[PDB]
């Protein structure tokens, strides 16, 4: 409303603009999210029912903060706090240089401390990738985007029209596993993870089926014993290529031992024996870790 | 299902 | 593993400052708990009309109890408050909700769409959008993974206890959401299997199952009352194979405490 002076269009999401706003009283500077009320005339949107309820209650260090909801007749304001770019964005920068690996280990374990934090809390984020994760110039980085977030209080269902983008997306969901876990966040992470180290996303895939391929490719097609009951799934044919899983030193070469064993543990099959978010922040990759600062806006 | 309660 | 921890923690800790006022229906001029009984009732019917998930009618209840702490409603307008907290509940919980013309088309069109869409704003700002409340739902869910042996007609039987208690608030207001799983739970796991409430969750939640006692004694009454109450649509609910029948079970004569 009045209080607030728009600077200048930040973004597009979820229905609505996103503005970088300045508080006229205080100066402070905030991202301004709107949602039009008036255009599916169906209330207010199921979206941001769920993003207002369950970010509320996350208020951690590394989560974007919501810091007011202004709900009027016909509009409906969300107030975040700002921060300058994405990780997508900042990785496009870096291309010719790279990120530094220990800017790269601060990043994914400060994303794993957001995480374990969500989780802890009930609140599953399922959009995990680049763009949806914001930093600043004092070396943080935050979770952010909560549009697709759900309580899993009781068991969260698997919707076709409500799924991260392909190349971020877990094997069960390919598969078409009917629930979603925990599980699905850190497959994310992992590709984030790869992607930073090796300037080149992990599995770039055309289409549902080009991604398991890419993703078969790679880690092996999975059997009975590395994931008890794959070809149940309803998605998984016999008719599967048998890949053989590549050796990580190939993978992501830039790695040492630490770092290609947290990977490792990141990306398993079975979503019951991937790493957790608290057990991953208990790695021995992460025993030297310090915060860096970046190099922003080149 | 449908309809007005009536208490 | 631990994560489960956190969040069974975390719904505890939650569901201390969702809960309603206790004694808010005496201090209600126009609703009755009776009135309370119908209303939940009916949206216990058009969940199982629409197939929607037994969270969001847990939900919608929680909602209406806490907005009807805060403000005073007449009769007619009780359906309408309902109505939205239904809406409001499937927003949540579903992966999409009913359209609001389904709504307004379930109470035989005695509200307007519009009055629906302004009273989910009202709702919304009364509860100031803290709308993912802890449920006896989501407690007994976390209480079941402690059954290794798991038994469907066990966990059918304690959803069926559990929903029993959100048609009457007389005395089931004055329990916690964890406290009143907690009896459901062992009552049903009485009755199915004959054995008790284990150690795995008295070490879990610290409740002993004397500690359960008193909404134990309550809700075995409930159970045994349950084919002569007034509100039969959850019992009708639980009589499909879906829940193996257990609504017909015979509840035990005793629970020997």
């Amino acid at each position: 409303m009045e209080n607030f002076q728009k600077v200048e269009k930040i973004g597009e999401g979820t229905y609505g603009v996103v503005y970088k706003a300045r508080n006229k009283l205080t100066g402070e500077v905030v991202a301004l999210k709107k949602i039009r009320l008036d255009t599916e005339t169906e209330g207010v949107p199921s979206t941001a029912i769920r993003e207002i309820s369950l970010l509320k209650e996350l208020n951690h260090p590394n989560i974007v903060k919501l810091l007011d909801v202004i709900h009027t007749e016909n509009k409906l304001y969300l107030v975040f706090e700002f921060l300058h770019q994405d990780l997508k964005k900042f990785m496009d920068a870096s291309a010719l240089t790279g990120i530094p690996l220990p800017l790269i280990k601060s990043y994914l374990f400060q994303l794993l401390q957001g995480l374990a934090f969500c989780h802890s809390h009930r609140v599953l984020h399922r959009d995990l990738k680049p763009q949806n994760l914001l930093i600043n110039t004092e070396g943080a980085i935050k979770l952010a985007d909560f549009g697709l977030a759900r309580a899993f209080g009781v068991p969260v269902r698997t919707y076709t029209h409500e799924v991260v983008t392909l190349w971020y997306r877990a094997p069960e969901i390919l598969l078409g596993c009917k629930y979603y876990s925990t599980a699905v966040d850190i497959w994310s992470l992992g590709c984030i993870f790869a992607e930073m180290v090796t300037r080149r996303a992990l599995f770039p895939g055309d289409s549902e089926i080009d991604q398991l391929f890419r993703i078969f490719r790679t880690l092996g097609t999975p059997d009975e014993v590395v994931w008890p009951g794959v070809t149940s799934m309803p998605d998984y044919k016999p008719s599967f290529p048998k890949w053989a899983r590549q050796d990580f030193s190939k993978v992501v070469p830039p790695l040492d031992e630490d770092g290609r064993s947290l990977l490792s543990q990141m990306l398993h099959y079975d979503p019951n024996k991937r790493i957790s978010a608290k057990a991953a922040l208990a790695h021995p990759f992460f025993q030297d870790v310090t915060k860096p600062v970046p190099h922003l806006r080149l | 299902a449908r309809k007005r309660l009536e208490l | 593993p631990d994560y489960h921890e956190d969040i069974h923690t975390y719904l505890r800790e939650m569901e201390v400052k969702c809960k309603p006022k206790v004694g808010y229906m005496k201090k209600q001029p126009d609703i009755t708990n009776s009135m309370r009984a119908i209303l939940v009732d009916w949206l216990v019917e058009v969940g199982e009309e629409y197939k929607l998930q037994n969270e969001t009618l847990h939900l919608a209840v929680n909602y209406i109890d806490r907005f009807l702490s805060s403000m005073s409603v007449l009769r007619g307008k009780l359906q309408l408050v309902g109505t939205a907290a239904m809406l409001l509940a499937s927003k949540f919980e579903e992966i999409y909700p009913p359209e609001v013309a389904e709504f307004v088309y379930i109470t035989d069109d005695t509200y307007t769409k519009k009055q629906v869409l302004r009273m989910e704003h009202l709702v919304l700002k009364v509860l100031t959008f803290d709308l993912a409340a802890p449920t006896v739902n989501q407690f007994l869910t976390q209480y079941f993974l402690h059954q290794q042996p798991a038994n469907c007609k066990v966990e059918s039987l304690a959803m069926f206890l559990g929903e029993l208690s959100l048609i009457d608030a007389d005395p089931y207001l004055k329990y916690l959401p964890s406290v009143i799983a907690g009896a459901a739970f062992h009552l049903a796991l009485y009755t199915v299997t004959g054995q008790s409430w284990p150690e795995s969750l008295i070490r879990k939640t610290g409740y002993t199952l004397e500690s359960l006692k008193p909404c134990l004694m309550d809700l075995h009454q409930t159970y045994l009352k349950a084919p002569q109450h007034a509100q039969q649509s959850i019992r009708e609910k639980y009589k499909n194979s879906k829940y193996h029948g257990v609504s017909l079970l015979n509840p035990p004569e005793t629970l020997n405490l």
